RNA sequence: CUUGAGUCUCGUAGAGGGGGGUAGAAUUCCAGGUGUAGCGGUGAAAUGCGUAGAGAUCUGGAGGAAUACCGGUGGCGAAGGCGGCCCCCUGGACGAAGACUGACGCUCAGGUGCGAAAGCGUGGGGAGCAAACAGGAUUAGAUACCCUGGUAGUCCACGCCGUAAACGAUGUCGACUUGGAGGUUGUGCCCUUGAGGCGUGGCUUCCGGAGCUAACGCGUUAAGUCGACCGCCUGGGGAGUAC
């Protein structure tokens, strides 16, 4: 669940020309703003556990799509980490 | 306890009407008449018809309990007498039958038995 | 206890049996014995197993006839 | 004829009688007996549906006082 | 947006505070896009079992959409309103803001067997005879 | 490539989690009024409470756990797990069209994260019940049995090793196998004529045919037909402890 106005901003950014959402990298993206803004609501509700299910499966495929990608297109790999600003 | 006293003729306050209230617990019921602003006018028990035991804890020693309560307050002067009830104990139907033939009338049989939204935790009793 | 469900015509006797539909059950039945917080699903839920027994009495009157027992 | 959807007797045996809507005091009292309180939905042959929302909306109601909460208060 | 079916009542003598009341909650729905898709007035009508006190209240259904942000903040200014003695809000979930339960019943009190007092004609002020204060 | 999985906007159903708000009621308690003799417990009973005026009742207040009947073989989670009602934050599941990427897959030593319950460190909170502790009652004698008084505990917040009966009395997931119907739900259609039917999906479950079992039992969600990978067993007692 994304508000629509991120979702669009993603489209237009990330993935190919055509405006998906199905591709590699606009996936990534889409996970990320899930992940990131709930990491925000995990500097406190320290006992959420059935939600925190949910951080673990949105991490574990992001790790899994990004191991993809460099199994993929080194180009497409380079620029996505760059252009998404993931981790520190 | 009540007594086997001659014919009754005495003034308090001639009130002329009381509502009752009936709290009927597990051992015992207690009967207890009041003024219709509310204070009370007289009360009896099932213990008090001396029964004892388990055996204060019938439809039968319920009944003589509101024939007790509604024998004294003659002398309050009351004619009619309403009802609320307030417990699951003996004396169902018995006690309402009671206070009937003390020549009462008895139009408004109010249950009020409490609902408690699961009120505080009860001793456990037998395993089963 | 005279059970609130109104009798028809004011009476000295409550009509104990005529009033009666779903009172007590859960609130006041297990009356002293302790008080548990989720148990109930289990406990006293017992409703599939009661429908059971609703369609065999239904179901035997024909079948009695049938194996030709009557 | 065609399209006719919900004349009278039809879908159900025991009419749905509101979903989750509790502000009208009549469709509730439906089901209410005058001790002030629920019948089972294996009696009634209520569809699950309005049950099972209802529960949500007959708390509601009582809280909005447009029920008794309680045997006390006839 | 999502939807929250708002219904309260209101206690009688204090009924003169919510016309003023209203007028900024409805700014705070319809100055963040929302709307108010009824405001149906009920009269005053009987208390089953005393709510705050006193056997009577004044029924008021709003019907409201807003963004979760506001309704958050406009909620937590009702429930400690004086005014307000209780109110109930539904689920988002196959909400309906047409086709009334009660739209004979509320047509009906307004008709006929209101109050036509002074106390529910403030109730009907905060209704849908709304008058209100200049901003 | 799609045949695996994944993902966007719409709709739907539920007690999933985490934080907020909220009403009325018995016990119970405080204040004032009224009022007399038992009250309480059980198999029956005594301890317990009361005439120094108890028990109960009216009016107002206090206080905290809790919130049913609705609640169903339901539904949600990962096994255990989740029930007043409402809002904020947020997970996970079910349907449907337009549409997309295209094995990105399975399992998992290590692992980090996380509790039914009580245990547990301090703060907040205490109404009721109760291990202990007193005493009664019971009697081959009574710590068990049974009762009365009654504390920590139960309740919330964070924090510490996640314990057991962690389950369809199935390790996981996945592929394949006559179906019908229930419980109950997206949705096209019905005289919208059983919690109904048909069309096309759904979990979840009863029934029974093939196969499987020592027997119960399973049966299309397997405990069948097999598939991969991990965990783990090798007689009892002593020991789920020791090390």
């Amino acid at each position: 669940s994304l508000s629509t106005e991120a979702t669009a901003k993603i489209v237009s950014e990330f993935g190919r020309d055509a405006n998906d959402t199905g591709s590699t990298e606009v996936q990534v993206a889409l996970l990320t703003a899930q992940i990131n803004h709930l990491q925000g609501h995990f500097a406190e509700h320290k006992k959420d556990h059935h939600s925190r299910r949910g951080l673990l499966r949105m991490v574990s495929q992001r790790r899994k799509l990004l191991d993809y990608l460099k199994r993929k297109d080194v180009a497409r790999y380079t620029r996505l980490i760059e252009r998404l600003g993931l981790r520190r | 306890a009540k007594a086997p006293i001659r014919a009754r003729k005495r003034v308090r306050k001639q009130v002329s009407d009381g509502v009752a209230h009936i709290h009927a617990s597990f051992n015992n019921t207690i009967v207890t008449i009041t003024d219709r602003q509310g204070n009370a006018l007289g009360w009896a028990t099932a213990g008090g018809s001396g029964f004892r035991g388990s055996r204060k804890s019938t439809p039968f020693a319920a009944q003589v309990a509101a024939e007790r309560c509604a024998d004294a307050v003659k002398e309050y002067g009351i004619k009619n007498l309403e009802v609320m009830v307030k417990g699951p104990g003996p004396g169902r139907e018995s006690t309402i039958r009671a206070l009937n033939a003390a020549g009462f009338r008895i139009t408004n049989i109010t249950d009020v038995t409490p609902i408690p939204h699961n009120g505080c935790r009860p001793p456990k009793k037998r395993r089963v | 206890p005279v059970i609130k469900v109104r009798e028809n015509e004011p009476f000295d006797v409550a009509l104990r049996r005529f009033k009666r539909s779903c009172e007590k059950a859960g609130v006041l039945a297990e009356v002293r014995r302790r008080e548990f917080y989720e148990k109930p699903t289990t406990e006293r839920k017992r409703a599939k197993a009661s429908a059971v027994k609703r369609h065999a009495k239904k179901l035997a009157r024909e079948n009695a006839r049938r194996t030709r027992l009557y | 004829a065609r399209y006719f959807r919900r004349r009278k007797f039809c879908r159900f045996t025991a009419e749905g009688v509101q979903e989750i809507d509790y502000k009208d005091i009549a469709t509730l009292k439906n089901y209410i007996t005058e001790s002030g309180k629920i019948v089972p939905s294996r009696i009634t042959g209520t569809r699950a549906k309005y049950q099972r929302q209802l529960a949500r909306a007959i708390k509601r109601a009582r809280y909005l006082s447009l029920l008794p909460y309680t045997d006390r208060h006839q | 947006m999502r939807h929250y079916e708002i219904v309260f009542m209101v206690h009688p003598d204090q009924s003169e505070q919510v016309p003023g009341m209203i007028e900024r909650y409805t700014a705070a729905i319809t100055g963040a896009e929302g709307k108010i898709h009824r405001l149906e007035d009920w009269g005053r009508r009987q208390l089953a079992y005393p709510i705050n006190k006193l056997h009577k209240a004044h029924y008021v259904l709003m019907n409201v959409e807003a963004p979760q942000e506001v309704i958050d903040e406009l909620e937590t200014t009702f429930r400690f309103n004086d005014a307000v003695i209780r109110s109930m809000v539904m689920r988002t979930k196959h909400a309906v803001t047409e086709a009334s339960p009660m739209v004979k019943a509320k047509d009906e009190r307004r008709e006929r067997r209101d109050d036509f007092a002074n106390e529910t004609a403030d109730d009907a002020e905060a209704g849908d005879s709304e008058e209100e204060e200049e901003e």
